[PDB]
């Protein structure tokens, strides 16, 4: 077999290389150090890292958000250190439990949550600029930033756009391990089972699709590592036997194939669609669809099954039944 | 009254559902599938007597050409016609077009089947600052083998037949990615050196095992024009040679595994 | 009918079984013995689906559903319309997937490339078996497997989850989700990175491997490398199922309570209770 | 932290929907044994003589029973509620007509409540019915009761840790979590849905599209309602030792007909019955109980699904004593 595809048999060490950016070259901090074990499966060098204004802005806003969250979580366990570590997962910062419509909620019932959300948002925007800027500084296209923007947009949709569209901050996503998880079921239940939301289905199709694609693409490149298939850039500008074989493996298998450059377009697309599809789904929920299952039933798409145990009438609709 | 309702049986979500499928199919068929054809098209077929009329479909499936501005000068445009004039020592095993081809000489030397290499440029792959990227340590002075790993230099190379076929004299590193890609060995009973991709080397502490080819076959490994440089096409030639052994080193390798 | 660079690769050999008997192409498709068995199982499976669906109450694609037998039938054969079809179809599915997998091996050998793809493809086949075969065997009945229906299978997933109160707290699932999420992200990043280097925009020059290292060292302080990210991608995607399988197998055979309660091993340690 | 196979599984929905119970054998047998402690019915006695309404002096409820029957009832009552304490738990050793001890008046109301349950909540208890034992399990204080705030352990016969103490504020989350099958749902389903009939459990829309007039801003119920309902359901599931599919086809939680099982309609009646017991029988008992029995808000201990069920779909696995003690209902 090709042991190189599993790990690097013989590691190489050489001078620290640096590609100058259009700016901020003097903003790189840290001395590069090497990890022998890391070099078995990746590049051995760690750091240096680029600071910059947007980057620093990000940590500042992000740190503020986290502190607001941790303090409220600490309040939940009456500031007991041991109970805090114990109950961590169960702790959270929740949005308004009461219905205040779009009115700014009091600090004890949604206030802090909203504030943390604001700072998280600023943190994301700042980090977006960094992702976008570094590409420009290095003379690179901005494909990553645009993919990142789709993910940020999705977060904003479940974070505050959907809440705004229905007029209630109560719909927001809580901060916390189990709490943000519980929100998923609360939301799905309220909106009639997310399994029947076409956009939920699209998102999953693309999410599963990403798993399929990276597995196939990743495996494809390792399978042709002996021909330098990993050097994708020059394989794009000058097709080598590595990608000719890759393409043929696929053409012979499924009947068609991509190019070494286009397969990355497919990957980029599938990735983006997970977020775009999810966003569209959220934007339509509550706004124009109240119960996805019923919506599907309305359009005759929902499956139906025979009764196993006897069919059960709603006791509430029976005559004389209590409230 | 209902939010999203537009008629007796028409609502917003329902319309967006159609739009979404339309967007997906348009992007997949009109865009991505055309990008998939920037290499290898138009397809080819053995001409009979009189047939030189470009089908409309061959124009429709292709995207508009794009041009890559190379970092060290020049440009590349794709798609573009790239017929392979190089004669191939292969013969048809049967009559139909789907029949496999069979080598007529030495597939490793003739470079056919899994021994085939691409028509890459005869240029040395470069580093960002303009130097040769893949070079031996005798040249890449500032590069070394990490402490802890085997130093193949001096170690013998054992082929699939168990016979020692040479002695490792150097390692070629990728100065752009800090990574070893080839090993250079002195071929036993010959006045030549040969490179072997690391992916074809089982690096032991006391030897370098190579199962792709037999000791006798290290003699015909493609030769480089220079001793301290290698071109993109040579890399393909060298790599393809060993890959060819996987199927052709011995008569039984090409036959049914089970 | 051939890519411009294809002919030189179309040689005989590389099969696992069959030899020259099926070593040929039909259009762009390689056949081989496993291509023949694949078509056989597919034709068979699709025929069974069509016949079973015709006996059903609908022809609407979203509502068609071919279900396994009632639990009472245990691991035995069930009457055709009462789960028998589902059983037959499941066998054809398996036949078709494994053939497809073995066919990729022959294609790989012929091209002299690694067998990583078919190996990778074994993961999803494995997961299918966990859901349809292994778990049902551990629980003693084919009736626990999922139905073959575009929407009906979602209903199964749904109820399955809720049988454990809240499936999100299942640790095997938490791991599975994380890999699903990281993988999707990494693919976008990898796709975007390669495109940003070969397509800088305007009339600028295509960039280099060094630029790839610089971009990530700048953004996150580390660059994993070209070959490495592909190895990592295969790893991240494969683990979506490799770790998920544990959470699936555990539900029922090794845990019958709600998944949240499982976290009591942590929450209930005496020291902080 | 795992349970060894095999696992017992039932089917409650159409083949292929994965609906049904999933039980660990050891757990089921441990509960069967615990519930098997249900004292057998006392030998029947021949009704002879005048009704105790004439014979005894202060009999307000069981007055239509003959002396032998009445005493039989007192013996059962003693065995079900205060076996360790004996007759004097509710009686003055020297005057059996005295109401001096609070257990006496409470027990009188309880005789009424019990007869009410077996007579007016037949939609839930059917012909199985309940007895003092169903809840009490041999102790004056029933092992599973609720206060206006979550308390731990669920079984009050267990000694609380410092953190489990209701006074310890840092243990609040865990007290709530233990009441909702360990979830992190920040709601207490008891005070919200079972203590009274103020709230509506249903939260799912009954139309595909959002009706204009109830779908925007303050016209909408907050999403918190959905979390709460989910918490209630987690609580109900754990209380009966079952899962959601025992009652719902998750395809559509809000639908009845083929989408729900008979058990769901029964559970529906259980909710109404529990509200009736708390509002009209248990809550008022705060006026007749010692402060030591009351909660931090002076509330009397109340009942939920667990109080009777104690982790079993049917309390005491369906055991009944209805025909053995007709004095407990149904009353014609
Ligand atoms: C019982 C509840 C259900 C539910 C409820 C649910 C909801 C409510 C939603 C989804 C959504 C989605 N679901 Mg579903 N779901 C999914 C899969 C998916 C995803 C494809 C998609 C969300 C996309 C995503 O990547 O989020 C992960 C990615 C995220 C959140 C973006 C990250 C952005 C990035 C900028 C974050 C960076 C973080 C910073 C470091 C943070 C720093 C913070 C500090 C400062 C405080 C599957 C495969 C299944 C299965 C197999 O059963 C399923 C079942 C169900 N889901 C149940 C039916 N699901 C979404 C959807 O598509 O709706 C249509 C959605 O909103
Ligand atoms: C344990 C959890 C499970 C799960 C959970 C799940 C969820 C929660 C969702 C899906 C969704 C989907 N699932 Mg299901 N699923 C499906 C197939 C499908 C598709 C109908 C759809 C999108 C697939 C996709 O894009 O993936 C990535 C693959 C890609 C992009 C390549 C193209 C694949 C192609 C679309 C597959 C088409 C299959 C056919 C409809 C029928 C095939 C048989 C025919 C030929 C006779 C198959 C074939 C299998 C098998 C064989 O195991 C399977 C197993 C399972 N699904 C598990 C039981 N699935 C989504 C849906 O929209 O449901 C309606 C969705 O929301
Ligand atoms: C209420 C119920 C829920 C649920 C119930 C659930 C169950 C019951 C299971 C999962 C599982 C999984 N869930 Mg979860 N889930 C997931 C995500 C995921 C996946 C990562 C994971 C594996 C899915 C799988 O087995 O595919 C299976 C896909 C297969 C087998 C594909 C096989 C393909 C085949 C080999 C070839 C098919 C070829 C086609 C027929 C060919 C067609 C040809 C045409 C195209 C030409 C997310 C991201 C979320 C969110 C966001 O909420 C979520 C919520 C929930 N899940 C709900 C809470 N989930 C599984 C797991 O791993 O749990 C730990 C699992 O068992
Ligand atoms: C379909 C495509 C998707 C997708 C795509 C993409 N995803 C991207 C990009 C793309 C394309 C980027 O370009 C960007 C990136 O950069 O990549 C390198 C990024 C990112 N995706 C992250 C997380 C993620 N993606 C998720 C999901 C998906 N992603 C989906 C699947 C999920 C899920 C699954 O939940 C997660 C959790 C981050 C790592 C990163 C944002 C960083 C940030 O915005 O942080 C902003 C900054 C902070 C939080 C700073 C504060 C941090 C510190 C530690 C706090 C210290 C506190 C202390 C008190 C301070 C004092 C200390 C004292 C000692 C002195
Ligand atoms: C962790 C790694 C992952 C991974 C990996 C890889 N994935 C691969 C490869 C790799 C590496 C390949 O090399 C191989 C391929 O060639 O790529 C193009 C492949 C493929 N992944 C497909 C589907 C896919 N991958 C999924 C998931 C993952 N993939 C995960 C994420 C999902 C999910 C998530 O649902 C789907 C639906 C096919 C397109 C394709 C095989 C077709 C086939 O097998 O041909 C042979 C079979 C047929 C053409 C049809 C047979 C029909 C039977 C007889 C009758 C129907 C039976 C059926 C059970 C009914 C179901 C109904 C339904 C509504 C419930
Ligand atoms: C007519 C007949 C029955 C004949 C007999 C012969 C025979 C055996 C025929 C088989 C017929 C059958 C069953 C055909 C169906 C084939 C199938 C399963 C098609 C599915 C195609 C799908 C939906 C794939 C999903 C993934 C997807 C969206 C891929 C698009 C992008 C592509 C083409 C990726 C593959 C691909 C990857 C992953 C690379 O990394 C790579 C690297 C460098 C160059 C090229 C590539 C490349 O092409
Ligand atoms: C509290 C749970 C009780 C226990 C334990 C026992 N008794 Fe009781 N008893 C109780 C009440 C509330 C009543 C009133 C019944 C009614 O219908 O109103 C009674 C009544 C009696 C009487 C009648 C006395 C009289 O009014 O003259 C007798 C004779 C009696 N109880 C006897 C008795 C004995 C011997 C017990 C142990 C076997 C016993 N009781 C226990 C409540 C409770
Ligand atoms: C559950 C639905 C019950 C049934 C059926 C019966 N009892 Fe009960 N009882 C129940 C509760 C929740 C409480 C309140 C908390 C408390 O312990 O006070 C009680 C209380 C009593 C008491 C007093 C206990 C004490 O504080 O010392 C007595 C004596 C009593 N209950 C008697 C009793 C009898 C005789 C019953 C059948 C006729 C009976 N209970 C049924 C809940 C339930
Ligand atoms: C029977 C013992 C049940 C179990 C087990 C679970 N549910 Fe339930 N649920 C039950 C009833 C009787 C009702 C209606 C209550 C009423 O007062 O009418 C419900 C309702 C729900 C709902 C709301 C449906 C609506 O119309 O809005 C949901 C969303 C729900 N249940 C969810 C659910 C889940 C997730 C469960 C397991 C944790 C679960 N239920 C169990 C009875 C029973
Ligand atoms: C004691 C006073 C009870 C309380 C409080 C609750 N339930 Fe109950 N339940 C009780 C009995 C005696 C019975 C009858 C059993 C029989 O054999 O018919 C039941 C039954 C149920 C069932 C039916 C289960 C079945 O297998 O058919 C369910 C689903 C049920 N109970 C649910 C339930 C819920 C959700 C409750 C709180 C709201 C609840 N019960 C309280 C007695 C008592
Ligand atoms: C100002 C006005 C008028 C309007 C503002 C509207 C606005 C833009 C609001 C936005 C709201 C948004 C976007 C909210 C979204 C919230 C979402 C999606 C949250 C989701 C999940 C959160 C989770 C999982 C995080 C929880 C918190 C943590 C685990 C704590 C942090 C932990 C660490 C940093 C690790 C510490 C490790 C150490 C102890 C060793
Ligand atoms: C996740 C998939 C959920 C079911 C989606 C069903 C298709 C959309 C609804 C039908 C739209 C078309 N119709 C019936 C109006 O023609
Ligand atoms: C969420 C569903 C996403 C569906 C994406 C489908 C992508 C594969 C399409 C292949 C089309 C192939 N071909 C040769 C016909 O063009
Ligand atoms: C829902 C998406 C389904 C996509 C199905 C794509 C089937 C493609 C079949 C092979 C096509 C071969 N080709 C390109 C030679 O024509
Ligand atoms: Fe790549």
């Amino acid at each position: 077999a090709d042991y190189q595809t599993i790990y690097t048999q013989i590691q190489a060490r050489g001078p620290h290389i640096t590609v100058s950016g259009e700016w901020g070259d003097n903003d790189r901090v840290g001395k590069p150090f090497y990890s022998y074990w890391l070099g078995k499966i990746g590049d051995a060098q760690i750091g240096p890292i680029y600071l910059g204004a947007s980057g620093i802005a990000a940590f500042a806003f992000g740190s503020t958000a986290i502190l607001i969250i941790l303090f409220n979580m600490a309040a939940e366990v009456h500031f007991d250190p041991l109970q805090f570590f114990r109950q961590f997962f169960w702790l959270g910062l929740y949005p308004p439990k009461a219905q205040y419509g779009m009115g700014i909620p009091p600090l004890h019932d949604g206030g802090w949550w909203l504030m943390a959300g604001l700072f998280m948002t600023l943190s994301l925007g700042s980090w977006w600029i960094r992702v976008y800027s570094r590409a420009r500084a290095l003379g690179l296209g901005t494909h990553i930033a645009w993919n990142f923007a789709a993910a940020i947009f999705f977060v904003l949709c479940i974070g505050c756009i959907h809440p705004t569209l229905v007029g209630s901050w109560s719909e927001g996503v809580p901060f916390g391990i189990w709490p943000h998880i519980d929100w998923l079921t609360a939301f799905s239940i309220r909106y009639g089972n997310f399994y029947y939301c076409p956009w939920h289905g699209f998102s999953i199709g693309f999410a599963y699709g990403c798993g399929l694609l990276f597995a196939a693409h990743g495996a494809t490149i390792l399978a042709v590592a002996r021909f330098g298939g990993d050097r994708e850039i020059e394989q794009i500008t000058d097709r080598g036997t590595a990608v000719e074989r890759a393409a043929l493996f696929w053409r012979w298998t499924i009947g068609f194939n991509a190019t070494i450059e286009s397969v990355h377009r497919w990957g980029w697309f599938f990735s983006l669609m997970v977020m775009v599809s999810a966003s569209v789904g959220i934007l339509l929920t509550g706004t124009f669809v109240d119960n996805w299952y019923l919506w599907c039933v309305k359009h005759g798409a929902a499956p139906d099954y025979p009764a196993y145990l006897p069919a059960t009438p709603d006791p509430a609709s029976l005559p004389g039944a209590p409230k | 009254m209902y939010h999203g309702a537009l008629a007796q049986h028409l609502d917003i979500a329902q319309l967006v559902w159609y739009a979404q499928w339309l967007v997906i199919w348009t992007v997949v068929l009109l865009y991505l599938r055309r990008e998939d054809r920037r290499e290898g098209y138009p397809l080819v077929e053995p001409l009979g007597l009189v047939k030189l009329a470009p089908e409309d479909g061959q124009v429709y499936e292709l995207p508009y050409p794009k041009t890559f501005v190379l970092p060290h000068g020049g440009t590349v445009t794709v798609p573009r016609r790239r017929p392979e004039t190089r004669e191939l020592k292969l013969a048809q095993t049967d009559g139909f077009e789907g029949a496999p081809l069979q080598p007529t000489g030495n597939p490793l030397v003739d470079a056919v089947g899994p021994a085939s290499y691409a028509e890459r440029a005869e240029v040395v792959d470069a580093t960002v600052d303009g130097k040769a990227k893949i070079v031996p340590l005798r040249v890449a002075t500032d590069f070394s083998i990490a402490e802890g790993d085997v130093d193949p230099r001096g170690l013998p190379v054992v082929a699939a037949d168990g016979v020692e076929a040479g002695t490792v004299t150097d390692l070629w590193v990728d100065r752009s990615e800090h990574y070893f890609r080839y090993l250079e060995l002195s071929v036993a009973g010959s006045a030549r050196t040969a490179l072997i991709p690391l992916g074809f080397c089982d690096v032991k502490k006391d030897k370098i095992v190579v199962t792709s080819i037999l000791s006798e076959q290290f003699a015909n490994v493609p030769r480089l024009q220079s001793r301290d440089q290698i071109t993109l096409r040579e890399e393909d030639k060298v790599s393809a040679y060993y890959a060819g052994g996987l199927l052709y080193a011995t008569p039984e390798r090409a036959e049914s595994l089970l | 009918a051939l890519l411009s660079f294809e002919r030189k690769y179309r040689v005989r050999g590389g099969t696992l079984i069959g030899g020259d008997l099926f070593d040929f192409w039909v259009g762009p498709y390689f056949v081989g013995f496993f291509g023949v068995s694949a078509i056989f199982f597919i034709f068979l499976g699709v025929s069974l689906i069509g016949y079973a669906a015709s006996q059903g109450p609908t022809w609407d694609p979203f509502a068609i559903s071919i279900n396994p037998p009632d639990l009472k039938y245990g691991l035995g054969a069930a009457p055709l319309l009462e789960g028998g079809f589902w059983q037959a179809i499941t066998v054809c599915a398996l036949g078709a997937f494994i053939s497809w997998m073995l066919r990729e091996v022959e294609i790989s050998r012929k091209l002299g490339i690694g067998w990583h793809v078919p190996l990778a493809f074994c993961v999803p086949i494995f997961m299918f078996c966990v859901l349809q075969v292994f778990r049902p065997l551990l629980l003693g009945s084919w009736g626990h497997a999922f139905p073959y229906g575009i929407l009906s299978h979602l209903d199964w997933v749904n109820n399955f989850g809720y049988q454990y109160l809240n499936w999100h707290y299942n640790p095997g699932h938490m791991s599975s989700v994380s890999f699903l999420f990281v993988n999707a992200m990494a693919l976008g990043l990898h796709g975007g990175l390669i495109l940003s280097v070969a397509n800088p925009g305007d009339g600028d020059k295509v960039k280099t491997a060094e630029h790839e290292n610089q971009y990530f060292r700048d953004v996150v302080g580390y660059s994993i490398g070209a070959l490495s990210i592909h190895r990592l991608g295969l790893f991240l995607a494969s683990n979506i199922f490799l770790t998920g399988a544990f959470g699936t197998i555990a539900s029922g055979p090794f845990w019958t309570r709600g998944w949240p309660e499982w976290w009591g091993w942590w929450l209930d340690i005496p020291f902080w209770s | 932290c795992f349970e060894p196979p095999p696992a017992t599984t039932t089917q409650t929905g159409f083949r292929g929907l994965s609906m049904g119970e999933v039980l660990h054998p050891a757990t089921v047998k441990a509960k069967k044994e615990r519930d098997a402690q249900y004292p057998p019915a006392l030998a029947a006695v021949k009704a002879e003589g005048p009704p105790v309404s004439q014979v005894y002096k202060n009999v307000k409820v069981l007055g239509n029973l003959t002396e032998a029957e009445f005493l039989r009832t007192m013996t059962a009552i003693t065995e079900w509620v205060s076996p360790q304490e004996g007759c004097t738990y509710c009686h003055d050793e020297n005057n059996l007509a005295s109401e001096a001890k609070y257990p006496y008046v409470v027990a009188r109301r309880m005789l009424e409540m019990t007869r009410a349950i077996n007579t007016n909540w037949t939609q839930h208890v059917a012909q199985t019915g309940v007895t003092c034992y169903t809840c009490h399990r041999g102790t004056p204080l029933p092992p599973y009761v609720r206060y206006l705030e979550p308390t731990l352990p669920l079984n009050n016969r267990e000694t609380p840790t410092h953190v489990e103490r209701v006074e310890t504020r840092s243990g609040y989350v865990v007290r709530l979590a233990k009441y909702t099958a360990y979830s992190a749902l920040n709601y207490d389903p008891f005070t919200m849905f079972l203590a009274n009939d103020k709230r509506q459990v249903r939260v799912v829309p009954q139309t595909a599209l959002p009706l204009v007039g109830v779908s925007r801003g303050k016209e909408r119920r907050p999403l918190s309602d959905a979390y709460a309902t989910f918490a209630l359901m987690m609580s109900i599931s754990d209380s009966l030792g079952t899962n959601c599919t025992f009652c719902h086809n998750a395809q559509t939680f809000e639908s009845w007909g083929k989408k729900s099982t008979p058990q769901r309609a029964i559970a529906w009646w259980g909710i109404r019955m529990v509200r009736d017991l708390n509002m009209n029988y248990l809550a008022p008992l705060n006026a007749s109980l010692p402060a030591s029995r009351l909660g931090r808000q002076g509330e009397a201990p109340q009942a939920d699904c667990r109080t009777c069920h104690q982790g079993v779909t049917k309390p005491l696995f369906g055991a009944s004593r209805l025909k053995d003690y007709p004095e407990l209902g149904p009353i014609k």
